[PDB]
């Protein structure tokens, strides 16, 4: 899973890969990597629980739109 | 399985029983947060 | 639909254009 913001992401379909300085998620039959978003991913629960969880940044979709809303 | 296809791609235990769960249509994230629940389920229903 | 239930639907996307409008 992943730590964001205190909160454990987990993906929709497809597993984290890292290729040692970046995380992406991908497909499990095809390594085709992906930003790990919102959308690649679901949230539950903290980090507190799952056992070897590790830090990150998930983007979110919706932010550079509001940006650009609020500019 | 990925053995059971090709050539054999390793995958941590935990990840592949995510996978398990999931295909029995289990979230996977019950694992993620039950996984000393099951691991000592496993372990007792090995001993027995 | 038979069976159907009134129940309100909250989108996430609402409270987030409110709040920036607010
Ligand atoms: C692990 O993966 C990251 C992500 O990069 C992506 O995966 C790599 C494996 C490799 O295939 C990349 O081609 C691929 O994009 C690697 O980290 C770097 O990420 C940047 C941006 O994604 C890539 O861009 C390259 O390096 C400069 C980055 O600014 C720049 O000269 C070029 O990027 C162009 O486009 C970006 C878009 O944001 C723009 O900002 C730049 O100014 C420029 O126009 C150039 O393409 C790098 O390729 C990736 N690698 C490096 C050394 O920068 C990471 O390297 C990789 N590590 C290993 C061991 O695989
Ligand atoms: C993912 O990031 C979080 C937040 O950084 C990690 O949780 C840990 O949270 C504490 C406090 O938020 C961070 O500092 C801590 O300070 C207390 C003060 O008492 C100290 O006792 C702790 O030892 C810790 O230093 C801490 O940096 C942070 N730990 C890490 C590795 O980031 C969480 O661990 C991260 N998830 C992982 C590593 O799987
Ligand atoms: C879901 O059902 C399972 C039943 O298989 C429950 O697993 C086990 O439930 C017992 C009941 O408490 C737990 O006993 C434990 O005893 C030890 C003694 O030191 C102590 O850690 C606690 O007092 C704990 O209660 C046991 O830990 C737990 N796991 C096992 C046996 O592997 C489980 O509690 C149920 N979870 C629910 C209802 O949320
Ligand atoms: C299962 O659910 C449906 C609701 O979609 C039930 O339809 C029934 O339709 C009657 C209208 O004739 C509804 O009005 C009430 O009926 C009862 C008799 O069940 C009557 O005593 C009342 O004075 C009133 O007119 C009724 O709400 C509705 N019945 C139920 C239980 O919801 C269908 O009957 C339901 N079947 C069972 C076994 O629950
Ligand atoms: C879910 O909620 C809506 C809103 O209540 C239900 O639609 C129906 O809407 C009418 C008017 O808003 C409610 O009163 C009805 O008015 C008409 C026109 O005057 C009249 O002919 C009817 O006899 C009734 O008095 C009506 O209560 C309301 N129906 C219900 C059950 O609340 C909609 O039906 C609700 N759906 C479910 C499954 O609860
Ligand atoms: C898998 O095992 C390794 C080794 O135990 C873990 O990396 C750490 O390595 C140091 C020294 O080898 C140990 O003292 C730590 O206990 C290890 N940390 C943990 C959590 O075990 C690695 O983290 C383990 N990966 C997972 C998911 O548990």
């Amino acid at each position: 899973a992943i730590c964001h913001d205190g909160k454990a992401h987990f993906p929709r379909e497809g597993v984290f890969v890292s290729n040692g300085t970046h995380w992406f998620v991908t497909q499990r039959n095809f390594y085709e990597p992906q930003i790990i978003t919102t959308d690649n991913t679901f949230v539950s629960g903290n980090c507190d629980v799952v056992i070897g969880i590790v830090n990150n940044t998930v983007y979110d979709p919706l932010q550079p739109e509001l940006d650009s809303f609020k500019e | 399985w990925t053995f059971g296809a090709g050539a054999a791609l390793q995958i941590p235990f935990a990840m592949q029983m995510a996978y398990r769960f999931n295909g029995i249509g289990v979230t996977q994230n019950v694992l993620y947060e039950n996984q000393k629940l099951i691991a000592n389920q496993f372990n007792s229903a090995i001993g027995k």
